[PDB]
RNA sequence: UUUUUUUACUUAUUCAAUGAAGCGGGGCUGGACUUGCGUCCAACUUCUGGAGUUAAGGUCC
């Protein structure tokens, strides 16, 4: 059963999202880490499509994004469903070394050796995990290829270890906008 | 701080001082980290590599022979 | 059916007025004997 | 004496079908003029089998199968509710109420005769050994036949010792002193 | 392909056949005496005729109105020990610098609770809304309270959970709570809740509160009476 | 507070509500043991005027005697 | 059999045609629904008529939803009698 | 019992009381340390520092393995960071005392042999790659082993630093650590 | 509104039995009558002084 208050709340959420998206559309290179968090249950088609291209379907999925004008517009569009910021070298290194998976043959392959990187990105001069880290962190010419090779990171929920807060989501919605260097606390807690 | 090495049973029982069971066939205590031989090197000598290759090859031959024998019996 | 429509209306009214937590689990007991439970000593 | 002479407790098997038992021993019960029969039934709820003690009807023998229940046949030794027998049938150990495991017609050579049935109110009219007429619920049980050991009282006891042997295990007051042989302080007949 | 040596051995659970399986026998469990007593107490209260002053406590707020009432009332929970200690520290500092405690402490707006306190508030008409728990034992403590609120013109509602009211007032249980005054940013919400209570509980229970309760038959007695009425109608 | 109302209501022992409560409580106390501990007084105003306090160290025991 | 018309008033901002249909389809099948709106601006006037196919289904929905406190509004849910139903109500 | 009290506070809606009682739980996800203190157990299980130095092979292999693992519920991320910190402190002691003797590059990892107070200590470190947590191991019992070994290595590090007259724990620079200093984020200076 | 009579009921009270095991009401199947489908009545073991207990199996993972 669905409540009438749920229906009214969903309409007001959609009207607020429509007003915000219309304002963004009327208004019209760094590295950011973006984590999908829980937000509004009903998502408009344009934020849904932006999550499609950003590979942020499941909760606690993390991706690396090069900051351009188009990507900044996409991030501003999907701000109510993401937590994003500037990752440091320790965060990038730990993410790639501990939760690093590549997409070869459409399959998820853990980065257990430099040979996978050599046969998947060796045409771009990337022959090792450290070359991949260098491309991601310095945002090189082949950042798109490196980030597309990297599978979205599956980050863990720290609340699962404690029984009284077992169902609680780690990142609560509401703190919109860039977290800047404070995304590294979330990455350190969840990685 | 705390710097160690410097009615409740304040002494441990000798059953605790008894050594643990070893699963090795000779009954002796296996080291926690065994000493690696030359055949396990990433760039090993030719003699050690050939010795390891010969041992694993004859083991594989024996295993496949036994497997085919049991398949024929079945 | 008319009875099915009436039952659906009753179910919707009950869910609106009292909620959706209508059911409860009870222990299956294969014996008629109740033992005092063992607690911490 | 080891056990009282009672029917099985009125359970589901006797209420709806029949359960078979086997007569193992026919034994002498001290203080009772009638023999007892040890009958073993199965437990319908566990692997162990149950030993019962019945008053033995005449014609019962060791190794004989007997049947207790609503759907049991009309044979000597079988235990049936009174609604399951026709008029004119004599029975032993007839329950006064369904479930008290036998009250009427228990001594040697005695029985209870089913005079009639009132099926509307579920009652049965029976004739007792004293000649009395009684009405019992039709679900009351009884064992088909006459209690064994009949004709016991025909033989004269002939001896004070035989009377003493009879009453020593029966606990009855023996010898009996007449009240007229007593003093006026001992008996109202005294003097 | 399956092994030909595997065999099906069905069991027959008819009378005189194989041993019965282990079924759920919870309906016939020999319960402990305290469980049996509390269940039979509930059943006896269902069986007897309940006078209307007790029977009116079977009508409570529904889920939506109870949730709205608690949504308002959770903004007005009383002071905790830590909050009171901090307030007393601020007042002590103000006294030390030579200012009154009312200079640094504002007027509080809390949920009024405690049975004698709330009864006095109702008698002096200071209470604007009264919520009475439906499960007070002994019931004589709150049996007169609907009549008192009706005589003094106070809106009241019977609500489920003295433990639920205890969560409001930082106790294990609370027999009754009352709202006298709220803040100006919640005056409209308080007026709307009072009007919702008046229109959706009191008018709906205006006639049922005067009726006798209980008098319900058991399952087997109900089936026996239905069979008897069917037999009488057929014959 | 409410204890004045409780005293006035306890005066009316032949009223319908008090008779119903007496009947159900008589059945319950007959089901319980001859002497048993009560968690709280069943007549709080009567206990309070006889000297009971809701303080650690005051207990209530219920007892039935053959009349 | 006979359809039943429910008149609902004091609607809050957000309880419009889609939400009303989705909510009351849980109670029963809805054949017609309309929200009283002004033609000048298109805004709702906090009133609606929902005619279900089934009369006591409509009665049950009205009795359930009457005096429901929803977003600071106390809903009004009455049953329009078949004698007083406008033949051009659901145009 | 404390977890029951926290559940009661959360169920009643006392968020401040729940947080205050949760501060007494000493959760590893918050502290980086084991939930239960094993300091008294360490002395009982190693009567002598020589016994501890003889168990250092298993201790160092386990901790150097777990410093490269992802965060789980058994071993949280702050625990893994503390394991890495202890391994770095031990490596700094080995550097300043020149106790490292042999190193080997095998097909399974890097073997290190050091000599501390006349005892030969050999431990195996994985290559820096993604490590596979397979289902054939009992990972939670491995986590309990990790808690014990991290408790042991803390005391061993303190004893060695005090023996060579250095303050313990060494100064740690979080800014350089977040920039990626690893071993370089430690500053070693003498005692008093 | 009350007094008498009988005439039902169950919840007080009383009795009995059991290891508190199959009660009450429906469903399925079969048989009878009935109206042209409602009742009631039945499911299950009877040549033999054997044996019967740790679920076989089916189907989704």
């Amino acid at each position: 059963f669905k409540r009438a208050e749920k229906y009214v709340k969903e309409y007001r959420e959609q009207e607020r999202e429509k007003i915000r998206l219309a304002r963004i559309a009327k208004q019209q290179a760094k590295l950011v880490f973006v984590i999908r968090i829980k937000g509004i249950n009903k998502i408009p088609p344009k934020p849904r499509k932006i999550l499609q291209l950003l590979r942020l379907r499941q909760i606690n999925n993390g991706v690396f994004v090069k900051v351009t004008k188009a990507t900044a517009e996409m991030i501003k569009i999907v701000e109510p469903w993401v937590a994003y910021g500037y990752p440091n070298l320790k965060s990038v290194r730990e993410l790639i070394y501990k939760r690093g998976y590549g997409k070869v043959n459409g399959q998820r392959i853990p980065l257990t050796d430099n040979a996978i990187i050599e046969e998947n990105l060796g045409k771009y001069g990337i022959i090792c995990i450290e070359d991949l880290i260098h491309e991601i962190f310095t945002v090189g010419p082949n950042f798109k290829q490196a980030a597309n090779f990297l599978w979205p990171f599956k980050l863990s929920n720290p609340n699962g270890g404690f029984r009284p807060r077992k169902f609680k989501h780690f990142i609560e919605g509401g703190d919109l906008g860039n977290r800047e260097e404070h995304i590294n606390a979330l990455i350190r807690a969840m990685n | 701080t705390y710097d160690p090495w410097a009615p409740d049973p304040l002494k441990k029982p000798k059953t605790l001082e008894q050594k643990p069971i070893s699963l090795a066939a000779n009954g002796k205590s296996v080291p926690a980290v065994p000493k690696p031989t030359g055949g396990y090197s990433y760039n090993p000598a030719f003699t050690d590599y050939q010795q390891r290759l010969m041992e694993e090859s004859e083991k594989a031959i024996e295993a496949e022979r036994k497997r085919l024998q049991e398949l024929e019996l079945e | 059916s008319k009875a099915a429509k009436g039952a659906q209306a009753k179910k919707a009214a009950q869910a609106a007025l009292k909620g959706v937590h209508s059911h409860k689990k009870t222990k299956v007991r294969k014996s008629t004997t109740f033992h005092r439970p063992k607690t911490l000593v | 004496r080891k056990a009282p002479a009672k029917f099985r407790p009125l359970d589901y098997a006797e209420r709806h079908g029949y359960i078979r038992g086997i007569v193992k021993e026919i034994i002498h019960d001290p203080g009772r003029g009638a023999p007892l029969a040890r009958v073993v039934f199965r437990s319908p709820y566990k692997y162990k089998q149950i030993t019962e003690t019945f008053i033995a009807n005449e014609g019962m023998y060791t190794g004989q199968f007997i049947y207790a229940g609503k759907n049991a046949a009309l044979t000597v030794g079988n235990i049936l509710p009174l609604s399951s027998v026709p008029e004119g049938t004599v029975v032993s150990n007839v329950e006064e109420k369904p479930g008290d495991r036998g009250a009427l017609g228990r001594t040697s050579g005695n029985y209870v005769t089913v005079v009639g049935h009132n099926p509307d109110e579920g009652k049965t009219r029976i004739k007792l050994p004293s000649g009395a007429k009684k009405v019992v619920p039709s679900s009351s049980r009884g064992m088909i036949g006459i209690v064994a050991g009949g004709g016991r009282t025909d033989k004269p006891l002939l001896k004070a010792s035989r009377a003493k042997h009879k009453f020593a295990v029966k606990r009855n007051r023996w010898p009996k002193t007449r009240g007229v042989a007593m003093n006026p302080v001992d008996h109202p007949h005294g003097g | 392909p399956k092994n030909p040596l595997l065999e099906k051995r069905p069991r027959n659970f008819g009378i005189g056949q194989d041993i019965q399986p282990k079924r759920n026998l919870s309906r016939m469990v020999k319960w402990p005496e305290y469980i049996r007593l509390q269940r039979q107490k509930k059943i006896l209260r269902m069986r007897l005729k309940v006078p209307p002053a007790i029977a009116q406590f079977q009508y409570t707020l529904d889920k939506n109105l109870a949730a709205q009432a608690f949504k308002l009332l959770n903004k007005y929970r009383p002071e905790t020990k830590q909050e009171k200690k901090e307030r007393l520290l601020r007042e002590a500092t103000a006294i030390k610098e030579g200012k009154k405690k009312e200079d640094v402490s504002k007027k509080p707006y809390t949920v009024k609770y405690g049975l004698n306190h709330v009864v006095g508030l109702i008698e002096n008409k200071k209470a604007s809304l009264v919520l009475i728990a439906n499960d007070v034992d002994p019931i004589e403590l709150v049996v007169f309270l609907p009549a008192l609120c009706r005589k003094m013109g106070i809106p009241y509602a019977i609500i489920k959970g003295k433990a639920r009211l205890g969560t409001l007032v930082h106790k294990k249980t609370a027999a009754v709570v009352a709202i006298t005054e709220v803040r100006s940013e919640d005056k409209n919400e308080l007026a709307k809740l009072i009007s919702a209570v008046k229109e959706g509980y009191l008018e709906k229970v205006e006639d049922t509160r005067k009726r006798w309760g209980g008098g319900i038959m058991g399952f087997k007695a109900q089936k026996r009476e239905e069979k008897r009425k069917k037999s009488l109608e057929t014959a | 507070g409410a204890l004045k109302y409780l005293e006035e209501l306890s005066k009316k022992k032949q009223s319908d509500v008090v008779r119903f409560l007496l009947r159900v409580r008589c059945w319950e106390y007959r089901q319980l043991n001859v002497i048993h501990r009560a968690s709280r007084p069943s007549r709080p105003d009567k206990a309070r005027r006889l000297g009971y306090k809701a303080k650690q160290g005051y207990v209530i025991y219920r007892v039935r005697v053959r009349r | 059999s006979q359809p039943g018309v429910m008149y609902i008033a004091r609607l809050p901002h957000g309880f419009y045609e889609h939400e009303l249909r989705g909510y009351f389809s849980q109670f029963g099948e809805i054949t017609r629904l309309r929200v009283v709106r002004n033609k000048k601006t298109g805004a709702s006037r906090h009133r609606a008529f929902i005619e279900f196919a089934d009369a006591e289904v409509a009665d049950i929905a009205a009795r359930t939803m009457d005096k429901y406190l929803l977003f600071g509004h106390i809903l009004t849910c009455k049953i329009v009698p078949p004698a007083q139903v406008h033949p051009d109500l659901f145009k | 019992a404390l977890e029951k009290k926290i559940s009661r506070a959360l169920g009643r809606g006392d968020v401040s009381n729940a947080a205050r009682l949760e501060r007494n739980a000493n959760l590893p996800e918050k502290t980086g340390k084991p939930r239960y203190t094993l300091n008294h157990i360490i002395r009982e299980r190693y009567p002598t520092f020589q016994d501890a130095l003889r168990d250092l092979d298993d201790c160092l292999s386990m901790l150097f393995l777990f410093a490269n693992l992802p965060s789980t519920t058994a071993v949280p991320a702050k625990m893994i960071a503390r394991c890495e910190r202890l391994c770095h402190e031990f490596q700094h002691y080995l550097i300043v005392t020149h106790s490292l003797r042999k190193s080997f590059l095998s097909i399974k990892g890097i073997y290190y042999q050091a000599n501390i107070q006349g005892e030969d200590i050999l431990w195996l470190v994985p290559y820096k790659f993604n490590q596979r947590i397979v289902g054939d191991v009992d990972f939670r019992i491995m986590g309990t082993f990790v808690e014990f070994y991290m408790t042991l290595l803390g005391f061993v590090n303190y004893r060695l630093y005090t023996s060579i007259g250095l303050k313990y724990p060494p100064k740690f620079d979080q800014v350089k650590d977040d920039q990626g200093a690893e071993l370089a984020a430690f500053s070693l200076e003498g005692l008093n």
